[PDB]
């Protein structure tokens, strides 16, 4: 009969597991979620606060200590203003220790 | 200096707070194993705002994580951040509501409210000093709009003193996703007015613009779009968590933004956006950030802001900056076009400062606005509403589990009188 | 723990559930002898101490040749010894025998095993009936069960995939009586009645898949894939999953509207799939062409009311919004005034697993629309028309009166159809 | 409408920059060695070290003899692991039983109140079982404590057995005979190598067991559960669950 | 269980894909070029000779 | 021509070329084997 014709068993029609797992990240995109909003140049530690920089830190170290040179094209006294100091490690003050 | 209690519900909100509770984990240097491996001793300062403690030095959030379906709760703790969320802070049923507001607000989403009400007072009484309640959900279904906007009526029964802030998702204008949206959109807007203070309106047609026209990708999806909303969240409360020049908070924001008992509907933004090709060709300074945060193309709602006026405008800033270049460019933009502000208020733009941007940005901002072209989002619902009520279509999902027509015909007389307030002050 | 206790009634029900449960045992690791990551096979497959999964649905036929052929086929060790129910006599193309005598003699073991399944479950959503309008076992036993179950288990979802008789061509002589009577007795106890035909699938199996001279066994797997992309949301994960309540609450506006039309979009063979480009737009514009409906009706004579796009596979969710947005800008696709949203989308990501050496290929994007239309009243007009020509002669009625039921059901089963078409005409107009 | 990766159509340029930066970051990670592949292969190579046991000059076991711990195939329920399970360190560390028979370095136990590094072992007498992770070079120890309300095994909730660095008296085991009318005659006899002997603790007097009925999916895929609970029948002799054999290498 | 397993698994997938495909393609191309060129060179020169 | 070949490999290549025939033959036998 045609039932005994068509319903011969199939040993070895293993279903795939891979297209579902890849459509998951087609929708999601797992490492992509900082490649969406990161900007400019990659950088791990960039961050420090204003009291600690201006007061306790005593300001930038490798910059020009006295000279403020007036440039040619753009009309500006930059080499003090242009730095916007970012020297050294961030604000550490001894709380991770405690 | 407070803590923050943050509520999440719906199939939406646990796919939005999944991105929210990991930027906060990024900015405080929180690894997904629970501990802290940040770099400074600045991040560890106000860790209490979002992170209770236990033994071993690990920090677990204040997360409330509720949904009728167990469909998405299998997906949020199967992410990278799975051992950072709380185990007994997943509250669920077995059935799913799915697009109706009867069995969210009265029966099937309702018996679990006593399983959300008695988890809040386990934690929100153990917090020493709270600023208020936050919520993120979608109005478009039956578990955010069914349970959360029910609970928004419930938790404001206890504490009237604190401040309700909301991260709502109104339905999109053009292409919608459900035939029964202008009921669940209609009934929860009339819910929101009495019991919420700064209601933020977010769309996905206005965000599928930004990942296309501005940031220039070719496959914008949800995970690409959930993160710009989750950039806004930590860009809001930047001064209760970090020092700066002029600190603001969620009670400083409400005084300078909402004048009125009823004129309290908002519109958000987020400033520094560009492509991935022009990453080094731009200069992230103040004359670039201010130039785009006021523009219509950089806005997270269905607002053309030129067609009306802003009564008020808020802001925040971050990053080691100076103040004169943020003193005059929000003074020029009030001056260069008086057409897009109303005359009877003397100032409009509030300025707030911090010291630190999100990790990777250099300087940041977050635009928050009380425009009166947000009434172009509540005209299309009331156009869609009464052009459905006139044929009385679909109303036997809405008499079948406990509501009447009198919960209906008064749920537009709040939407009419809202727009009847916003049109008085348009010119 | 979200099971779907399904019912298969009649020769039609067992002969389509052969291929349906073929696909359910195909897509998992389920062997055809009980034995065997994901644990979403516990929504159709129980356990024991030997790993042996046994399917949780009921098959009824009073004409036991098909059931004994199943019992002696290759699928003997897998089905339960008891949820396959036989008689020794058929209802034999009448409503009286199936509804009053042969239904009454054996409805109780069906209801016993339904109660055993329903109290061995934990998380049943509703009831899914596969039956036949045009026969004896699939109509009388069907309406007897759908009274005897809606009196007990009350308000719950009821979706009926129904093998409707063909518009022109036919198989048995007196199908108008046995269509009209069971329609009148199903309309008060239905929730959603999905409708399919046979020559309307023969047309598509000739003109799309290019195979000529097909069988019932080559027609059955297209319904066996339609039901699987219907139920796929519980079956695997996704982005916006679908419970059983949203069809029944998104598709029917009124008490007596509930007759949607089914259609299944990406129909093509193996030698042609590798050279055609499976775009989302081309799939969704094939699915609206009236040469691609499973029901032989023309939608241009009426208005749609509500749709349900249910996806499967590698959906790009922006492109679905773009596709609906370019559907909505056409005048050849018309809508009524009162539904301005008029759509629903459900999502799953798993690609459609296709039987080995079939007439279909490994599609990566499956679309099922289950939309309702007011151009099914035209289909009901013909089986009232045939009844009008037949009853005037009082032909064939003695077979009906000679097993208990009166002749006075024949007037009310036409008054019901007249009021139903009155409903369908008064709903689809404009109000001004 | 939509094309492939490389053809110069449409929005290709910003995506070219995108996979350029992702491809370069992935190459930086592979060059540094922070990728899951090379970390995982290094870990598994340092676990599955093909190393050598010690043959026995007689039938008997001495101290210092590098000796496998294995449980014989049994002929109660229909969940079952096929035959000769062995005791293996399964980290995440943990302890379980795996379908293996070769010494591979997470199998290999060194027999450690006795004194001499070579000394014949007897029934009813305390000893310790030692194992070492790769490059740590410090002796781990087989332990199990009296059951509390917070310290229970993984799948079954009986007394659990684990590995610890420290030294105590909750590390000493003693091995006896299964035939219960002869152990008081066997209290001082030397123990032959490959014979079926019960293992019990000295502080709890419970015994180490293998649960062939619940499975532990690991990275290696080989499955069982270990615990300590003494089992007896209705005839009150010890079941085949508790029999253990301390096999040595062939000559 | 599923979460951790599949996460690590697909991370593996992506990385492998990338590195393997790039390296293999590059090697194939350059090597084929070199072989064909040199073979042609020697054979033509010798035939001419 | 740039190919370093063993003596036994050259004898086998000549045998395979003579079996292939009732340069092209030598290059084809070296490519196949």
């Amino acid at each position: 009969c045609i039932y005994r014709k068509e319903y011969v068993p199939m040993p070895d029609h293993r279903p795939d597991f891979v297209s579902r797992w890849y459509s998951k990240s087609k929708m999601e995109g797992l490492p992509y979620k900082h490649l969406i909003t990161h900007h400019q140049e990659p950088s791990h530690r960039y961050l420090i606060s204003t009291y600690d920089d201006h007061y306790n830190r005593h300001n930038y170290n490798p910059g020009l200590p006295a000279l403020r040179t007036w440039n040619g094209q753009k009309l500006l006294w930059l080499p003090e203003k242009s730095d916007f100091p970012l020297v050294a490690p961030p604000t550490n003050y001894g709380l991770l220790e405690q | 200096m407070r803590e923050i209690v943050h509520l999440q519900a719906g199939q939406c909100g646990n796919q939005i707070g999944a991105k929210f509770w990991e930027v906060i984990s990024d900015e405080h240097g929180i690894d997904p194993t629970g501990t802290y491996h940040g770099d400074s001793d600045l991040q560890l300062e106000r860790i209490n705002v979002y992170y209770n403690e236990a033994t071993g030095g690990k920090y677990v959030p204040r997360a409330v994580l509720v949904d009728l379906e167990p469909g998405t709760m299998d997906s949020v703790r199967s992410g990278p951040f799975g051992q950072i969320f709380r185990p007994d802070n997943f509250v669920f049923g077995q059935s799913g509501a799915g697009n109706n507001w009867a069995k969210g607000h009265y029966t099937e989403g309702a018996e679990l409210v006593d399983s959300v009400l008695d988890v809040v007072r386990k934690e929100a009484e153990s917090c020493d000093c709270l600023q208020g309640f936050q919520l993120t959900h979608s109005l478009g279904g039956g578990t955010g709009s069914g349970m959360g906007t029910l609970l928004i009526s419930k938790i404001r029964e206890e504490y009237p003193d604190r401040i309700m802030n909301t991260f709502s998702v109104v339905p999109s204008p053009k292409v919608s996703d459900t035939v029964v949206e202008p009921y669940n959109a209609t009934l929860s807007v009339h819910q929101l007015v009495e019991n919420t203070d700064e209601t933020y309106c977010i769309d996905n047609e206005a965000l599928y613009d930004i990942c296309f026209r501005t940031l220039k990708l070719t496959t914008p999806t949800y995970g690409d779009l959930n993160h710009l909303v989750s950039a806004t969240m930590s860009g809001v409360t930047t001064c209760l968590r970090f020092p700066g020049q002029l600190n603001a908070d969620l009670r400083k924001l409400a005084v300078n933004m909402v004048p009125f008992p009823r004129l309290h509907f908002f519109m958000p933004g987020f400033a520094p956006l560009t492509s991935r090709g022009s990453q080094q060709y731009r200069a992230l300074t103040v004359p670039e950030l201010t130039q785009q945060m006021f523009d219509a193309k950089n806005m997270m709602a269905a607002c053309d802001p030129r067609h009306g006026r802003y009564l008020t405008v808020a802001a925040v800033f971050r990053g080691r900056m100076s103040m004169k270049e943020v003193d005059e460019q929000m003074l020029n933009v009030q001056n260069k076009n008086s057409s897009y502000f109303v005359e009877w208020i003397p100032n409009n733009v509030k300025t707030a400062v911090c010291d630190i941007p999100p990790r990777g940005l250099k300087m940041s901002a977050t635009f928050i606005g009380n425009s009166t072209a947000i009434q172009e989002l509540f005209k299309r619902i009331s156009e869609q509403f009464t052009a459905m009520f006139r044929r009385k279509a679909f109303l036997h999902w809405y008499t079948g589990e406990g509501m009447d027509e009198m919960e209906f015909t008064e749920a537009e007389s709040n939407m009419n009188d809202l727009v009847s307030e916003y049109q008085q002050y348009q010119d | 723990m979200r099971e779907c206790i399904s019912i298969h009634v009649g020769q039609a029900g067992v002969q389509i559930g052969n291929a349906c449960w073929e696909l359910y045992c195909l897509e998992h690791g389920i062997q055809p002898d009980g034995q065997m990551g994901d644990d979403s096979f516990n929504t159709f497959f129980s356990e024991t101490g030997a790993g042996k999964h046994v399917p949780r649905a009921v098959f009824v036929d009073l004409e036991p040749t098909v059931i004994d052929e199943v019992r002696t086929g290759t699928y003997r060790q897998l089905f339960h010894p008891e949820q396959l129910i036989t008689g020794k006599e058929d209802a034999a193309n009448n409503y009286a025998r199936g509804h009053y005598t042969i239904g009454k003699e054996i409805i109780d073991l069906v209801l016993d095993r339904i109660r055993k399944l329903a109290d061995q479950c934990t998380g049943l959503q509703g009831f899914l009936v596969f039956h036949s309008f045009g026969g004896g076992t699939g109509s009388g036993f069907t309406s007897l069960l759908m009274e005897r179950l809606s009196v007990d288990y009350g308000k719950k979802s009821k979706l009926e995939f129904s093998i409707y008789p063909a518009p022109q061509v036919s198989t048995a002589v007196v199908e108008p009586y046995n269509s009209i009577l069971t329609t009148h007795t199903t309309l008060e106890h239905s929730d959603c009645a999905f409708m399919v035909d046979n020559e309307a699938i023969y047309d598509i199996c000739r003109r799309n898949l290019d195979i000529e001279r097909p069988t019932y066994t080559n027609l059955n797997r297209l319904i066996g894939q339609i039901v699987s992309s219907i139920t796929a949301s519980l079956r695997f994960d996704g982005a916006l999953n679908v419970d059983l309540t949203e069809f029944q609450t998104n598709l029917v506006p009124y008490p007596r509207i509930h007759f949607p039309l089914a259609t299944y979009a990406p129909v093509i063979s193996a030698e042609k799939a590798y050279h055609e480009q499976l775009s989302v737009a081309e799939i969704t514009n094939a699915c609206f062409e009236p040469a691609n409906q499973m029901v032989k009706c023309d939608p241009r004579h009426g208005k749609y009311m509500a749709c349900c796009l249910l996806y499967r596979g590698d959906v790009v969710p922006k492109d679905v919004n773009a596709a609906i947005a370019t559907i909505k800008t056409k005048r050849t696709i018309q809508f009524v005034d009162w539904c301005p949203t008029g759509f629903k989308v459900g999502i799953n990501y798993q690609p459609p697993t296709v039987v080995p050496g079939g007439d279909l290929a490994k599609v990566q994007r499956a679309v099922c629309m289950l939309s309702n239309t007011t151009a099914i009243a035209e289909a009901w007009a013909r089986l009232d028309h045939k009844f009008d020509l037949m009853y005037a002669k009082r032909a064939f009625v003695h077979w009906y009166v000679g097993e208990g039921m009166e002749e006075g059901e024949f007037s009310e089963a036409r008054e019901d159809m007249a009021a139903l078409e009155k409903d369908y005409e008064e709903v689809g107009v404009d109000s001004v | 409408n939509v094309y492939g990766p490389g053809v110069r159509m449409g929005n290709w340029n910003e995506d070219v920059y995108l996979e350029e930066e992702r491809m370069r970051h992935f190459l930086e990670k592979r060059e540094k060695g922070e990728l899951l592949i090379q970390r995982n292969r290094r870990v598994k190579k340092n676990i599955l070290r093909p190393m050598q046991l010690s043959v026995s000059e007689d039938g008997y076991v001495h101290y210092g003899d590098k000796v496998i711990i294995v449980n014989p195939d049994q002929v109660e329920a229909g969940k079952f692991m096929r035959g000769d399970l062995s005791l293996c360190m399964s980290p995440d560390c943990g302890v379980s039983a795996v379908q293996t028979i070769a010494p591979m370095g997470r199998n290999t136990f060194t027999i450690l109140n006795s004194c001499e590094m070579g000394q014949v072992v007897v029934y009813g007498q305390n000893f310790c079982l030692g194992i070492a992770a790769g490059l740590e070079g410090k002796m781990l120890y087989l332990t199990s404590d009296h059951r509390t309300l917070l310290k229970s095994s993984l799948k079954s909730g009986l007394q659990e057995v684990t590995l610890t660095d420290e030294v105590t008296h909750l590390n000493c085991w003693q091995a006896a005979f299964l035939d219960p009318q002869l152990r008081l005659e066997y209290e001082g006899f030397p123990v032959r190598a490959n014979e079926k002997i019960v293992i019990y603790h000295r502080h709890t007097n419970r015994a180490l067991a293998v649960h062939r009925n619940l499975f532990l999916r690991t990275y290696f895929g080989k499955e069982m559960e270990v615990v300590a609970h003494t089992y007896l029948d209705s005839h009150k002799v010890e079941k085949p669950k508790n029999q253990w054999m301390l096999v040595t290498g062939n000559p | 269980v599923e979460r951790q397993r599949f996460l690590r698994v697909l991370q593996n997938e992506q990385f492998e894909l990338d590195m393997e495909e790039a390296i293999q393609k590059a090697e194939a191309n350059k090597m084929l070029r070199d072989r064909q060129l040199e073979q042609e060179e020697r054979l033509a020169n010798e035939l001419a000779r | 021509i740039g190919v370093k070949l063993s003596k036994e490999e050259f004898e086998n290549v000549w045998n395979l070329a003579s079996k292939k025939h009732q340069v092209e033959t030598i290059r084809n036998v070296l490519d196949e084997l």
